[PDB]
Protein backbone atom coordinates (compact mmCIF):
# COMPACT_ATOMS: atom_id res chain seq x y z
CA UNK A 1 0.00 0.00 0.00
CA UNK A 2 0.89 3.38 -0.37
CA UNK A 3 1.30 4.40 3.55
CA UNK A 4 2.01 8.04 3.22
CA UNK A 5 3.59 8.36 0.09
CA UNK A 6 5.68 5.78 0.14
CA UNK A 7 5.50 1.69 -1.28
CA UNK A 8 6.11 -0.69 1.81
CA UNK A 9 5.41 -4.24 1.06
CA UNK A 10 3.72 -6.81 2.78
CA UNK A 11 6.18 -9.13 4.92
CA UNK A 12 6.11 -12.52 2.74
CA UNK A 13 7.86 -15.27 5.15
CA UNK A 14 8.43 -18.65 3.69
CA UNK A 15 8.08 -21.60 6.02
CA UNK A 16 8.63 -24.80 3.43
CA UNK A 17 7.37 -27.63 5.65
CA UNK A 18 5.56 -29.95 2.01
CA UNK A 19 9.03 -31.12 0.48
CA UNK A 20 9.76 -33.10 3.51
CA UNK A 21 7.68 -36.09 3.14
CA UNK A 22 8.60 -35.49 -1.11
CA UNK A 23 12.25 -36.22 0.26
CA UNK A 24 11.37 -39.50 1.84
CA UNK A 25 10.00 -40.15 -1.22
CA UNK A 26 13.00 -40.04 -3.59
CA UNK A 27 15.47 -41.48 -0.93
CA UNK A 28 13.11 -43.77 -1.27
CA UNK A 29 13.63 -45.02 -4.42
CA UNK A 30 17.40 -43.63 -4.74
CA UNK A 31 18.24 -46.66 -2.38
CA UNK A 32 16.32 -49.50 -4.58
CA UNK A 33 16.74 -48.31 -8.36
CA UNK A 34 14.96 -51.09 -9.87
CA UNK A 35 16.22 -52.06 -13.72
CA UNK A 36 14.58 -54.58 -16.30
CA UNK A 37 15.21 -58.05 -16.13
CA UNK A 38 14.44 -60.36 -19.38
CA UNK A 39 12.88 -63.52 -17.79
CA UNK A 40 13.73 -66.89 -19.60
CA UNK A 41 11.07 -69.07 -21.05
CA UNK A 42 10.18 -73.29 -21.56
CA UNK A 43 12.46 -73.71 -24.56
CA UNK A 44 16.23 -75.80 -24.90
CA UNK A 45 18.24 -72.36 -25.22
CA UNK A 46 16.24 -69.53 -23.83
CA UNK A 47 18.29 -69.50 -20.62
CA UNK A 48 21.53 -68.42 -22.59
CA UNK A 49 19.32 -66.07 -24.68
CA UNK A 50 18.28 -64.04 -21.88
CA UNK A 51 21.65 -64.09 -20.02
CA UNK B 1 -12.97 32.37 -4.42
CA UNK B 2 -16.46 33.23 -4.71
CA UNK B 3 -16.74 37.15 -3.27
CA UNK B 4 -13.35 37.00 -1.46
CA UNK B 5 -13.40 37.20 2.41
CA UNK B 6 -12.11 40.69 4.10
CA UNK B 7 -10.66 40.64 7.69
CA UNK B 8 -13.36 43.28 8.10
CA UNK B 9 -16.68 41.01 6.98
CA UNK B 10 -15.38 38.69 9.88
CA UNK B 11 -15.65 40.65 12.57
CA UNK B 12 -18.85 42.53 11.59
CA UNK B 13 -20.12 38.69 11.06
CA UNK B 14 -19.57 38.45 15.08
CA UNK B 15 -20.33 41.68 16.15
CA UNK B 16 -24.22 40.74 14.26
CA UNK B 17 -24.36 37.54 15.73
CA UNK B 18 -24.54 38.57 19.25
CA UNK B 19 -26.71 41.81 18.75
CA UNK B 20 -24.22 44.45 19.35
CA UNK B 21 -23.74 46.13 15.80
CA UNK B 22 -26.66 45.27 13.09
CA UNK B 23 -29.64 47.14 11.18
CA UNK B 24 -31.81 43.97 12.38
CA UNK B 25 -31.65 44.45 16.28
CA UNK B 26 -31.69 48.14 16.72
CA UNK B 27 -29.10 50.34 15.12
CA UNK B 28 -25.54 51.58 15.84
CA UNK B 29 -21.75 50.74 15.38
CA UNK B 30 -18.42 52.51 16.11
CA UNK B 31 -14.74 52.92 15.10
CA UNK B 32 -12.73 51.58 17.76
CA UNK B 33 -14.50 48.08 18.18
CA UNK B 34 -13.60 47.48 14.54
CA UNK B 35 -9.52 47.76 14.89
CA UNK B 36 -9.63 46.19 18.04
CA UNK B 37 -11.30 43.47 16.63
CA UNK B 38 -9.01 42.98 13.67
CA UNK B 39 -6.10 42.75 15.90
CA UNK B 40 -7.89 40.67 17.78
CA UNK B 41 -8.65 38.42 14.75
CA UNK B 42 -4.63 38.70 13.82
CA UNK B 43 -3.71 37.43 17.08
CA UNK B 44 -5.87 34.57 16.97
CA UNK B 45 -5.13 33.71 13.47
CA UNK B 46 -0.88 33.97 14.94
CA UNK B 47 -1.55 31.72 17.62
CA UNK B 48 -3.82 29.02 15.19
CA UNK B 49 -0.88 27.83 13.40
CA UNK B 50 0.11 25.88 16.95
CA UNK B 51 -2.78 23.79 17.64
CA UNK B 52 -5.14 24.00 14.69
CA UNK B 53 -2.67 24.62 12.25
CA UNK B 54 -2.52 26.50 9.33
CA UNK B 55 -5.35 27.00 7.18
CA UNK B 56 -4.54 29.46 4.92
CA UNK B 57 -4.78 32.80 6.35
CA UNK B 58 -2.74 35.82 5.13
CA UNK B 59 -1.03 38.19 7.06
CA UNK B 60 0.70 41.33 7.15
CA UNK B 61 3.94 41.43 5.29
CA UNK B 62 6.05 43.86 6.88
CA UNK B 63 4.62 45.83 10.15
CA UNK B 64 2.08 48.44 8.65
CA UNK B 65 -1.40 47.36 9.91
CA UNK B 66 -4.24 44.49 8.76
CA UNK B 67 -6.78 47.01 8.05
CA UNK B 68 -10.41 46.01 7.57
CA UNK B 69 -10.06 45.82 3.67
CA UNK B 70 -7.60 43.79 3.59
CA UNK B 71 -8.10 40.23 2.25
CA UNK B 72 -7.92 37.21 4.22
CA UNK B 73 -7.37 34.52 2.13
CA UNK B 74 -9.84 32.03 3.76
CA UNK B 75 -11.77 30.13 2.14
CA UNK B 76 -15.72 30.56 2.89
CA UNK B 77 -16.57 27.41 4.57
CA UNK B 78 -14.13 28.28 7.49
CA UNK B 79 -16.10 31.35 8.10
CA UNK B 80 -18.38 30.64 10.64
CA UNK B 81 -15.74 28.57 12.68
CA UNK B 82 -13.23 31.71 12.85
CA UNK B 83 -16.37 33.95 12.91
CA UNK B 84 -18.00 31.89 16.43
CA UNK B 85 -14.24 31.41 17.83
CA UNK B 86 -13.49 35.50 17.87
CA UNK B 87 -17.16 35.85 19.11
CA UNK B 88 -16.71 33.90 22.10
CA UNK B 89 -13.00 35.53 22.66
CA UNK B 90 -14.29 39.51 22.36
CA UNK B 91 -17.38 38.91 24.00
CA UNK B 92 -15.88 39.95 27.37
CA UNK B 93 -14.79 43.22 26.41
CA UNK B 94 -18.52 44.42 26.67
CA UNK B 95 -18.99 42.18 29.83
CA UNK B 96 -21.39 39.75 28.47
CA UNK B 97 -21.94 35.80 28.75
CA UNK B 98 -22.52 33.54 26.08
CA UNK B 99 -26.07 31.88 26.10
CA UNK B 100 -25.69 28.04 25.72
CA UNK B 101 -27.33 28.01 21.93
CA UNK B 102 -23.96 30.09 20.48
CA UNK B 103 -21.89 28.06 22.37
CA UNK B 104 -23.19 24.71 20.95
CA UNK B 105 -22.80 26.42 17.29
CA UNK B 106 -19.62 27.32 17.91
CA UNK B 107 -18.97 23.60 18.51
CA UNK B 108 -20.24 22.41 15.74
CA UNK B 109 -18.77 24.82 13.85
CA UNK B 110 -15.67 23.71 15.44
CA UNK B 111 -15.96 20.30 14.71
CA UNK B 112 -16.50 20.70 11.05
CA UNK B 113 -13.07 22.79 10.94
CA UNK B 114 -11.00 19.93 12.75
CA UNK B 115 -12.74 16.77 11.07
CA UNK B 116 -11.16 18.79 7.10
CA UNK B 117 -7.43 18.84 8.43
CA UNK B 118 -7.41 15.33 10.07
CA UNK B 119 -3.70 13.23 9.02
CA UNK B 120 -3.73 10.16 11.29
CA UNK B 121 0.01 9.70 10.58
CA UNK B 122 0.08 5.82 9.88
CA UNK B 123 3.23 4.73 11.44
CA UNK B 124 5.63 2.49 9.44
CA UNK B 125 8.13 -0.57 9.64
CA UNK B 126 11.14 -0.11 11.91
CA UNK B 127 14.26 -1.11 10.15
CA UNK B 128 15.37 -4.47 11.76
CA UNK B 129 12.04 -5.66 10.89
CA UNK B 130 13.27 -8.58 8.25
CA UNK B 131 11.13 -8.79 4.42
CA UNK B 132 10.50 -12.22 3.43
CA UNK B 133 12.25 -14.31 0.72
CA UNK B 134 8.43 -14.59 -0.44
CA UNK B 135 8.95 -11.07 -2.12
CA UNK B 136 13.27 -11.88 -3.82
CA UNK B 137 14.78 -9.33 -2.25
CA UNK B 138 17.72 -11.05 -3.95
CA UNK B 139 17.08 -9.72 -7.76
CA UNK B 140 13.57 -7.76 -7.97
CA UNK B 141 14.74 -5.12 -5.25
CA UNK B 142 17.12 -4.82 -3.04
CA UNK B 143 18.40 -4.19 0.73
CA UNK B 144 16.20 -7.56 2.52
CA UNK B 145 15.15 -5.66 5.48
CA UNK B 146 12.72 -3.23 5.68
CA UNK B 147 14.86 1.08 5.50
CA UNK B 148 11.86 2.09 7.55
CA UNK B 149 13.29 6.25 7.68
CA UNK B 150 13.65 8.32 4.46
Amino acid sequence: TKLDEQFEKYPKFEINKVATELNRIIAEYRNNRITVKFRPGDREASEELAN
Amino acid sequence: MATVLTKGEIVLFALRKFAIASNASLTDVEPQSIEDGVNDLEDMMSEWMINPGDIGYAFATGDEQPLPDDESGLPRKYKHAVGYQLLLRMLSDYSLEPTPQVLSNAQRSYDALMTDTLVVPSMRRRGDFPVGQGNKYDVFTSDRYYPGDL
